[PDB]
């Protein structure tokens, strides 16, 4: 990993956080309703769940294939996102957004379609509604063709168990080699940049043992079925 | 003990030698047979043997099992777990020429295949030396051509199929049929909607089956085997379903067919600039069940009906295909005078699949054209 | 045993109508320590 | 479409049965005949029920039997079943005579041909 706290666009000290990695059995249920959302069965002439499942719209067909069809009218019908909603309909399940163009705050966006910098073009490119535009012609490019489904092992079926072992890691400006999983830092001290310059890099690398949790959350007691690895950054104050 | 036969019986029946055009009637039919009979006590002899029977020595295949019981030379052992089998297989490939034109040929097949295993277990009573037949079980294949062009060029695709539609409308035909087949005309025939058979409450398990199909008989569901098997079959062969067949086997194959034309260049072409002409068509379809069985639910039981309210089959399988392939749909191949011989090929295939695991239609179409052009540019100088 | 598919619901089987249901699968028990894992496993487009 | 009709035939066919042997069996308006022997202490189309029945033709010759308790759903079974087995508590047996269009219909099955009466003795011993 590059250290955030050397280069030029540098991080402040005072942005200290936490990278966790979950290892094992963890729930396909991103929207947490008990449903299983795939967005290549939504439509205006498709059975939906009778009551709305407080997310949106969830098809009330069996899944069969998790594709699209080459229609552009059904795309845009069924590209709506994990929520089910075509950013029209998302005021009212979020209430509290509905004012806003992007209730959901779900809209994807081309890297090459957005505006500024790097990290600000690629800020809404994780999206997934529009995010599988039939033509690759489209000012919003699609950057993926399968419909955003709550399975991600690819077995048709959504699995809520959350037994799965816990690993942490600390990002802070002065980490050294010997603690926090660190084994090496590689400092660069003279970088070629694109516009004359020269700035200061950090390379750290860590490995974590698997074998060695943190914690265990639910009821998971070997490492014999691990099939979902799941990462996130927390505690941090300002962008990272 | 074991029996086999290998029957197989090849006619040509050479026509020749209004109804003139048919030529030849070339017919084969192969019977294989096999019985294998466990518990035979007995020893043979230097020689052989004739003890079960001569016929089966030389393969009678007719029942010696209860001859052996009575004759003594079965196992007397009461829980003999062996288990007499039988294996029958029919084959049936007629085929024949027709020439209704000088320069039209037609080509017509005919194709049956019927294979059927039959297993069970036995007893022999220790008193009076009966042959005790313990679960008896069947199970086989079955396919026969038949002919499905009457919704070939019917379009099908994900909005419209108006054999689809048939399909759903001759379930309750069927039903009907099949219940004025079981229930014999006497009283009303009981329906999910009348008041013997009201639809239960909310809480009931059967409120969603009831309510799914008010009309239909109580016995026939739009899901039963029964029902949707021979609608399936009299909606994509283009048959009535008030008098299709319900059986779940045919009897007598349906031509499939071949056409050659070389007739329009007799026609003006001998100096119309062609040097060659040909028309070619292929038609042939085929209906198969890959596995049915023997149901042990269809028994003497009073419990005639399953979890899904429909009564029980007594023979059973998991899919049927309606495979209709023309190959090709039409190829014309013509050369001209000028050295350009264009060959054009439109070729069609349909393989419907019905599934009564999940009642489910999977139907692959497919079409193919095909053009070759070959030319030659006489004395091109460089 | 109550696990009895014919007998799913009658009068004291471990099972509910809801044993039938993909999204009410763990509901469908009348138990009390029943696990996705061991006591039952789910597919939704399992192949024959 | 070559159905048969044999409400009629049934019909006389119980009522020289019924004379042939002393018995007097009630009338049900679908055309079933029962005889309670006994009661004990209803089942209801939603109920699992136990039997220990027999069941044979005219001729005495039984196509069907049951020495130990047997489980049912009373549901899943012949109508004529579903009309005579709630009119009895547990422990009571009665004696059905089930005709054709409520029996096994007028096609029937394997040993039992169509428009066959069918002569049930059954015993309840549980309405689990």
């Amino acid at each position: 990993v590059l250290d955030p706290y050397v280069g030029n666009g540098e991080s402040p000290a005072t942005n200290a956080g936490k990278i966790y990695f979950n290892l094992g059995e963890i729930s396909e249920d991103v929207l947490k309703d008990g449903r299983k959302q795939y967005e290549n069965g939504l439509g205006p002439d498709q059975v939906m769940v009778n009551p709305q499942p407080l997310w949106g719209d969830v098809p009330a067909s069996q899944s069969l294939i998790y594709a699209f069809d080459t229609n552009p009218d059904n795309r845009k019908n069924q590209d709506v996102g994990l929520d089910g909603l075509p950013s029209s309909r998302e005021g009212s399940i979020y209430t509290n957004y509905a004012g806003e163009a992007d209730p959901a705050g779900d809209d994807y966006t081309y890297y090459l379609n957005a505006d500024g910098g790097v990290l600000e073009r690629y800020k809404n490119y994780n999206g997934t509604e529009g995010n599988s535009a039939v033509s690759i012609n489209d000012p919003n490019r699609g950057s993926t063709t399968l419909p955003d489904v709550e399975d991600i092992n690819r077995d048709n079926t959504m699995s809520t168990i959350n037994a799965y072992y816990e690993y942490s890691i600390d990002v802070k400006p002065g980490m050294q080699v010997g603690e926090n999983y660190i084994t090496d830092i590689r400092e660069v001290t003279n970088v070629d940049l694109p516009n004359g310059g020269t700035t200061n890099a950090r390379w750290i690398q860590f490995k974590i043992p698997v074998s060695q949790p943190q914690n265990t959350i639910g009821n998971i007691t070997d490492f014999r079925s691990i099939r979902f690895m799941r990462m996130f950054m927390t505690g941090f104050n300002s962008q990272m | 003990i074991q029996n086999s036969n290998s029957n197989t019986l090849t006619t040509t029946l050479n026509m020749n030698t209004v109804l003139t055009s048919i030529k030849n009637v070339q017919i084969n039919y192969t019977k294989n047979s096999g019985t294998v009979l466990p518990g035979y006590t007995p020893s043979v002899g230097f020689l052989g043997t004739s003890k079960p029977s001569l016929g089966f020595v030389f393969g009678s295949q007719d029942d010696v099992r209860y001859e052996a019981a009575k004759r003594g030379w079965l196992t007397t052992y009461q829980d003999f777990n062996q288990s007499f089998t039988q294996v029958s297989n029919k084959l049936l490939k007629v085929t024949a020429n027709i020439d209704l034109l000088p320069d039209l040929k037609v080509d017509l097949s005919m194709d049956r295949s019927y294979s059927e295993n039959t297993s069970e277990q036995y007893s022999v009573d220790p008193s009076t030396n009966e042959y005790k037949p313990l679960s008896p079980y069947t199970y086989g294949m079955f396919s026969i051509s038949t002919v499905m062009i009457k919704t070939a060029f019917s379009p099908s695709d994900e909005t419209q199929s108006a054999a689809f539609d048939d399909f759903r409308s001759n379930r309750l035909i069927i039903a009907n049929r099949l219940a004025e087949g079981h229930y014999g005309s006497g009283v009303a025939i009981p329906r999910y909607g009348d008041a013997n058979n009201p639809i239960p409450a909310e809480t009931d398990p059967n409120y969603a089956v009831y309510t799914a199909n008010q009309g239909y008989p109580i016995g026939y569901t739009k899901s039963n085997q029964a029902v949707l098997l021979p609608a399936f079959l009299a909606a994509y062969t283009g048959s009535d379903a008030s008098s299709s067949s319900t059986n779940i086997f045919r009897s007598f194959p349906i031509p499939n067919w071949s056409i050659k034309y070389n007739g329009l260049m007799r026609y003006k072409y001998f100096k119309d600039k062609f040097k060659r002409f040909s028309l070619q068509h292929n038609y042939r379809a085929s209906y198969t069940i890959n596995q049915f069985r023997s149901n042990f639910d269809y028994n003497s039981s009073p419990k005639v009906q399953d979890v899904n309210t429909n009564f029980y089959n007594e023979i059973i399988m998991s899919n049927v295909n309606l495979v209709e392939q023309f190959s090709p749909l039409i190829r014309m191949d013509f050369e001209l005078k000028s050295s350009l011989r264009v060959l054009s090929e439109i070729k069609k295939d349909r393989a419907l699949s019905m599934s009564f695991d999940n009642n489910l239609l999977t139907e692959v179409k497919g079409m193919e054209y095909i053009i070759g052009l070959g030319y030659r540019f006489k004395d091109v100088i460089f | 045993n109550k696990y009895d598919p014919a007998t799913i619901g009658q009068a004291g089987s471990f099972l509910n109508s809801n044993i039938r249901e993909i999204v009410t699968a763990k509901s469908g028990f009348n138990n009390t320590n029943v696990s996705e894992a061991t006591d039952y496993s789910v597919l939704e487009n399992a192949r024959k | 479409d070559e159905v048969k009709d044999y409400t009629a035939e049934n019909e006389k066919e119980i009522v020289d049965y019924l004379a042939q042997n002393n018995l007097t069996a009630q009338r049900t308006n679908s055309g079933l005949y029962y005889i309670i022997t006994k009661e004990g202490s209803h089942p209801t189309l939603n109920s699992n029920i136990t039997v220990i029945y027999k069941g044979y033709f005219t001729n005495g010759k039984v196509f069907d039997e049951s020495t130990e308790g047997v489980s049912y759903s009373l549901r899943t079974l012949i109508p004529g079943w579903k009309e005579g087995i709630p009119l009895l508590k547990s422990g009571g047996e009665i004696q059905l005579f089930v005709p054709a269009h409520l029996g096994y219909g007028s096609n029937g099955n394997k040993t039992v041909p169509g428009g066959a009466v069918l002569i049930f003795e059954i015993t309840l011993v549980s309405v689990n």
